[PDB]
C-alpha cells in the first residue's frame, strides 16, 4: 500500500508487492532507492 | 610483579621506567645554569609535591637563593623538591667531559 | 627590568611578571586601587561595527588573559543546540547541516533568556527561539535560454541564512520579534539544492557557554599583543634610514632628512607585527633594542554579529565579577 | 586541497579530491601527553568541523529463494505491540519492515528481518504441513556501541529475485583521544590531549593551533621535508600563491623566506607567541603555518 | 564538500564568502587579492577558501 | 553560597592553617590564575599554588600556604575581594571611555 520505491533510473514509484521482482514502470531498472520516513529525528548539533 | 617488576629486570640489570622524552629535556632545562625563577614560580612546583593524590604535605620552600637587588630561585632546587619523608642520595658522571668545564657532568 | 620585555634574536627574556611583594628588593606594591586606579586607563581604537580595539594601561598578565579566556568561551550567547527534522530530502545531511546551522550566529541578546533544564521538549518556555527553514528548489520555468547558469535555471538553488523564517512561541511574540530576531548574516551557503529537493527543519536555539561546544563563542579576535616599544641607541642617521624603515613594518619608523641625517626615530611603534629581519642585517641589530612593554596589553576584540563588541567585553568583565564573588561568602 | 603541492599531485587529478584537512599547526610541547608522537589537538576545531568522518558500513540482506519452499512472499515484520510498535526487535523498520532512510537505529535493533523458511519443507516427500508455518525467523540486526543512521535502502535484485538489501549505515564518528593521524612525512601521531580553545597559545594576531606536534619526531627521524612544508604553506597563503615542492625540484628556502618577509614575518616563519594558560610570552619562539594532516583509518 | 562556516582555528565566518570569489575571480584579481578585498587578514580563512574543493557543484551534477 | 565548592583540607596542619587547599570546584585557569595573582600579592602568603590536578579542568586545587600565623581563609577572601574591587574599577574606567 505505501509507495516507497523511487528508481534512480525511473523517477517514479510502484511498490508492486511480492512475486513481482522489481521492475520500475516499463523497464527493469532494479535499483530501487527507498524513500525516507516522517519521524522527527533529533540531532545533537555539535 | 607490580612494584619490583617495573624498575629492575634480571635480564639486563637496567631500569625500564625512565623519562621517555621531554621530561628529559624539560628537567634538563630546569637544571640548566641559566634558568632563574620566581617565588611567583612556586606554581609549577605544585603539580609535584603540593599536588595530586598521596603527596599533599607542605613543602619547605627552598630558601631564597639570591638576595641581590633581585631575589631569585635557581633552577636546580626547584627540581630537587619534596618535603615529606626526607631522604639522602648521591650521583655523578653525566654525559660531558672533564676538567669545571661548563659543567654538565659529575652532577 | 621590571616590565620591559626583551626580544633577543634567540628567545624572549623578562617574561613572568616578576613583581610580587617579596620577589623584588625594590618595592612591590601591596597591590590595589590607589596605586592601581590612578595608573589604570582604557584608551579606545576605532570602535567599529564588529571590530573593537583598545589599550588597557596598568594591568598585569593574569587579569588580561582572564578577560581573553572569558571573551572566547566563558561568556554565553544565542546559538542553536538542536535541530528537529522534517523532510530533509537534500544532499549531505543530518550532521553537517545540523552542525552548519549549529554554527550560524542568531542575533538575540543573551541577557533576556536563561539556561535550559530538562523540560517538555527538553524545554519550550523561555529559551527556545525556534527557527523554521522551509527551502524549496525547482526549475525556473521561463528559461528559453536553455543550458545556462544554475543561477538562471533553478530557483533558490542554494539555502542561504535568509530563508530562516522565525516561528513564534507566544512568550516572545511582542518583545523581541519586531525584526531583531533574524540571523546576523543573510548569506551563508548552507546547502545547495537541485530540482526536486526540499528542506524543512526546527531550530532549538538554546542558551549555552563556550566551554560546552565553542559554537557559542561571540568573539573571533580574542588574542592580542603587548605593545612594542622599539628603542634606538646613538642612531644610524643618514642612508641607513632605508634599512631601518624596511626592516620594521612599513609605517613604524619615519625617514625624515638627509642633511640632518636623522634616521627618523620611532613613528608608530604599534603597527609592527614583528617580522624581525633586524637581527639579520648583522651591522644594525647591535643598535636597535626590541621591547614589548608590560603595561599596555593592547586588546582588539571582534564579534560574530551576536552582540556589539562593547557588549561582549562588558559581559566578560562582569562575568569575572560573578565568578570572583561567587566564592566570596 | 594540499597547499605545498607537487607537480605530480596535479597530474594524478587527485588534487580535486584531497584526502586530508589543511591544518594550522604549532611546534610545541604540552605537558607529557605529546610525547612519543602524540598530538594535543585542540577542541573548538573538532567542534568547528576539523576532521569529521562519515564512516559508512554495509549490511546485505541476501534474501535467498529456494526451490520447493519460498522466501518469496514472506517479507514483513511489524508485529505492532504497545511499547515500541512492537518492540526494540522491530521498533524502527517501517510500514514494510525493510527500509528506514534516516533513524538512529541503535545497538542491536533490527535493520531488516525475514522469516526464513528455507528448507523447512523437505525436498523429498517429507512433511506436508511446512507450507510456510515453520519460519525460524533470521533477523539481520547487528551494530556497534553508537548510533548509525540508515541513509539509503536498496532492493537491488538481479535477474533471479535474489533480493539484496544494500544499506548506507553511516556513523559520523568525529575524533576523540586515540584517533589516527598521519603527516605526509610518515609522522603518525595520535591525539594525546584534546585541549579547549582558550588554553592553546595565540601568536599575536589571534591564531591558535589546530594540531600540536612536539619537536621530538624530527631530530631522530629527520623529516626536514616538514620544516619546509610549513614555510611554503604560510608563504603561499599569506601571499595568495599555491606552492610546489616537487621531487628534485620545488621552491627553495630563500624565496619563501622573502615572501614571509613581505607579509610581515621572519625569514624563518617562527611566531612570537604568548601562552593561554598563564597569559604571557613563551620564552622561545614557536613554529607555525599550514600543514596538511591526513586522517587515517583504524 | 561545502564551505566551513568558521575558520577552524580563527572563529571568523566564511560561508558567506564563496559566491563573491566566483564573482571576484572574473573581475580577475589574483586569488591573493580576491582574498584581501573581503577581509581575510590571517592564515586561517586564507586556508579555508584557497584550500577548499567545492564538490557541491560536481556532486549535484548527478544527485538524483 | 560556597557549600559544595570550597572544600578546604587542613588535616595534618603543621601550622594551624597550613595545607589549606581550597579545592575550587567547577573552575578553570581564568579565575584560577587571577585569584592566584591577587593572593600571591600579599606579604603574608608563600604559595598561591594554583595547579589544576585533574585532566579535566574543573577542580583547581589552589594550595595557599600562609606564613603560619594566619588562617588561609583570610588571604583567600582578601584576594577575592581585591579582584572584585579591581574588576569593578576597571569596568568603571572602561565603560566611561566608550564615550570617546
Amino acid at each position: 500500500q505505501p509507495m516507497i520505491y523511487i528508481c534512480g533510473e525511473c523517477h517514479t514509484e510502484n511498490e508492486i508487492k511480492s512475486r513481482d521482482p522489481i521492475r520500475c514502470r516499463e523497464c527493469g531498472y532494479r535499483i530501487m532507492y527507498k524513500k525516507r520516513t516522517k519521524r522527527l529525528v533529533v540531532f545533537d548539533a555539535r | 610483579m607490580g612494584t619490583k617488576a617495573n624498575l629492575v629486570t634480571p635480564r639486563n640489570g637496567e631500569p625500564l621506567i625512565a623519562a621517555i622524552q621531554d621530561f628529559l629535556t624539560g628537567a634538563y632545562l630546569l637544571t640548566l645554569k641559566d634558568t632563574f625563577f620566581d617565588r611567583a614560580k612556586a606554581c609549577q612546583i605544585i603539580a609535584s609535591i603540593l599536588v595530586g593524590k598521596d603527596e599533599k604535605i607542605k613543602v619547605r620552600l627552598p630558601p631564597p637563593t639570591i638576595l641581590k637587588p633581585v631575589t631569585l630561585w635557581t633552577g636546580k632546587q626547584i627540581f630537587s623538591v619534596i618535603l615529606r619523608p626526607s631522604d639522602d642520595n648521591p650521583v655523578r658522571a653525566n654525559l660531558r667531559t672533564k676538567g669545571l668545564c661548563a659543567n654538565d657532568s659529575y652532577v | 627590568m621590571r616590565s620591559r620585555v626583551v626580544l633577543g634574536e634567540f628567545g624572549v627574556r623578562n617574561v613572568h611578571t616578576t613583581d610580587f611583594p617579596g620577589n623584588y628588593s625594590g618595592y612591590d606594591d601591596a597591590w590595589d586601587q590607589d596605586r592601581f586606579e590612578k595608573n589604570f586607563r582604557v584608551d579606545v581604537v576605532h570602535m567599529d561595527e564588529n571590530s573593537l580595539e583598545f589599550d588597557m594601561v596598568g594591568i598585569d598578565a593574569a587579569i588580561a588573559n582572564a578577560f581573553r579566556r572569558i571573551l572566547l568561551a566563558e561568556v554565553p550567547t544565542m546559538a542553536v543546540e538542536k535541530v528537529l527534522v522534517y523532510n530533509n530530502t537534500s544532499i549531505v545531511q543530518d550532521e553537517i547541516l545540523a552542525h552548519r546551522l549549529g554554527l550560524i550566529p542568531i542575533h538575540a541578546d543573551p541577557r533576556l533568556f536563561e539556561y535550559r533544564n530538562q523540560g517538555d521538549e527538553e524545554g519550550t518556555e523561555i529559551d527556545t527561539l525556534q527557527f523554521r527553514l522551509q527551502v524549496r528548489c525547482t526549475r525556473n520555468p521561463h528559461a528559453a535560454k536553455d543550458s545556462s547558469d544554475p543561477n538562471e535555471l533553478y530557483v533558490n538553488h542554494k539555502v542561504y541564512t535568509r530563508h530562516m523564517t522565525w516561528i513564534p512561541l507566544g512568550n516572545q511574540a511582542d518583545l523581541f520579534p519586531e525584526g531583531t530576531i533574524r540571523p546576523v548574516h543573510d548569506d551563508i551557503l548552507i546547502a545547495q539544492l537541485r530540482p526536486g529537493q526540499e528542506i524543512d527543519l526546527l531550530m532549538h536555539c538554546v542558551k549555552g557557554i563556550g566551554k560546552d561546544h565553542a559554537k557559542f563563542s561571540p568573539v573571533a579576535t580574542a588574542s592580542y599583543r603587548l605593545l612594542p616599544d622599539i628603542t634606538l641607541l646613538e642612531p644610524v642617521e643618514g642612508e641607513a634610514a632605508e634599512e631601518l624603515s624596511r626592516c620594521f613594518s612599513p609605517g613604524v619608523i619615519e625617514v625624515q632628512e638627509v642633511q640632518g641625517k636623522k634616521v627618523a626615530r620611532v613613528a608608530n611603534p604599534r603597527l609592527d607585527t614583528f617580522s624581525r629581519e633586524i637581527f639579520r642585517n648583522e651591522k644594525l641589530k647591535k643598535v636597535v633594542r626590541l621591547a614589548r612593554v608590560r603595561d599596555h596589553y593592547i586588546f582588539s576584540v571582534e564579534s560574530t554579529g551576536v552582540l556589539p563588541p562593547d557588549v561582549l567585553v562588558s559581559e566578560a568583565i562582569k562575568v569575572l565579577m560573578g565568578k570572583c564573588r561567587r566564592f566570596l561568602d | 586541497k594540499p597547499m605545498v603541492k607537487t607537480k605530480t599531485i596535479e597530474l594524478i587529478e587527485f588534487e580535486k579530491l584531497p584526502a586530508g584537512q589543511n591544518a594550522t599547526v604549532a611546534v610545541m610541547s604540552y605537558s607529557g601527553y605529546d610525547i612519543e608522537d602524540a598530538l594535543v589537538l585542540n577542541k573548538a576545531s573538532l567542534d568547528r568541523g576539523f576532521g569529521r568522518c562519515l564512516v559508512y558500513k554495509n549490511a546485505k540482506c541476501t534474501l535467498k529463494r529456494y526451490t520447493n519452499q519460498t522466501f518469496d512472499k514472506v517479507m514483513g515484520p511489524m508485529l505492532d505491540a504497545a511499547t515500541r510498535k512492537p518492540i526494540w526487535r522491530h521498533e524502527i523498520l517501517d510500514a514494510d519492515g525493510i527500509c528506514s532512510p534516516g533513524e538512529k537505529v541503535e545497538n542491536k535493533q533490527v535493520l531488516v528481518n525475514k522469516s526464513m523458511p528455507t528448507v523447512t519443507q523437505i525436498p523429498l516427500e517429507g512433511s506436508n504441513v511446512p507450507q510456510q508455518p515453520q519460519y525460524k525467523d533470521v533477523p539481520i540486526t547487528y551494530k556497534g556501541a553508537t548510533d548509525s543512521y540508515i541513509e539509503k535502502v536498496m532492493i537491488s535484485s538481479n535477474a533471479e529475485d535474489a533480493f539484496l538489501i544494500k544499506m548506507l549505515l553511516r556513523q559520523t564518528r568525529r575524533p576523540e583521544i586515540g584517533d589516527k593521524f598521519s603527516s605526509r612525512h610518515g609522522q603518525k601521531g595520535v591525539c594525546g590531549l584534546i585541549v579547549p580553545q582558550e588554553d592553546m597559545p595565540f601568536c599575536d594576531s589571534g591564531i591558535c593551533p589546530d594540531i600540536i606536534m612536539n619537536p621530538h619526531g624530527f631530530p631522530s627521524r629527520m623529516t626536514v621535508g616538514k620544516l619546509i612544508e610549513l614555510l611554503a604553506g604560510k608563504a603561499g597563503v599569506l601571499d595568495g600563491r599555491f606552492h610546489y615542492g616537487t621531487a628534485f625540484g620545488g621552491s627553495k628556502v630563500k624565496d619563501v623566506c622573502e615572501d614571509l618577509v613581505r607579509h610581515g614575518y621572519n625569514y624563518l616563519g617562527k611566531d612570537y607567541v604568548t601562552s593561554g594558560i598563564t597569559g604571557e610570552p613563551l620564552e622561545a619562539y614557536i613554529y607555525f603555518g599550514p600543514v596538511y594532516y591526513q586522517k587515517l583509518k583504524h | 564538500m561545502i564551505i566551513p562556516v568558521r575558520c577552524f582555528t580563527c572563529g571568523k565566518i566564511v560561508g558567506n564568502k564563496w559566491e563573491a570569489y566566483l564573482g571576484l575571480l572574473q573581475a580577475e584579481y589574483t586569488e591573493g587579492d580576491a582574498l584581501d578585498a573581503l577581509g581575510l587578514k590571517r592564515y586561517c580563512c586564507r586556508r579555508m577558501l584557497l584550500a577548499h574543493v567545492d564538490l557541491i557543484e560536481k556532486l549535484l551534477n548527478y544527485a538524483p | 553560597g560556597e557549600r559544595k565548592t570550597a572544600l578546604e583540607m587542613v588535616q595534618a596542619a603543621g601550622t594551624d592553617r597550613h595545607c589549606v587547599t581550597f579545592v575550587l570546584h567547577e573552575e578553570d585557569h581564568t579565575l584560577g590564575n587571577s585569584l592566584r595573582y591577587m593572593i600571591m600579592k600579599n606579604p603574608e602568603v608563600e604559595f598561591c599554588g594554583y595547579t589544576t590536578t585533574h585532566p579535566s579542568e574543573s577542580k583547581i586545587n589552589l594550595r595557599i600556604q600562609t606564613r603560619g600565623t594566619l588562617p588561609a581563609v583570610e588571604p583567600f577572601q582578601r584576594g577575592l575581594n581585591e579582584l572584585m574591587n579591581v574588576c569593578q574599577h576597571v569596568l568603571d574606567k572602561f565603560e566611561a571611555s566608550i564615550k570617546d
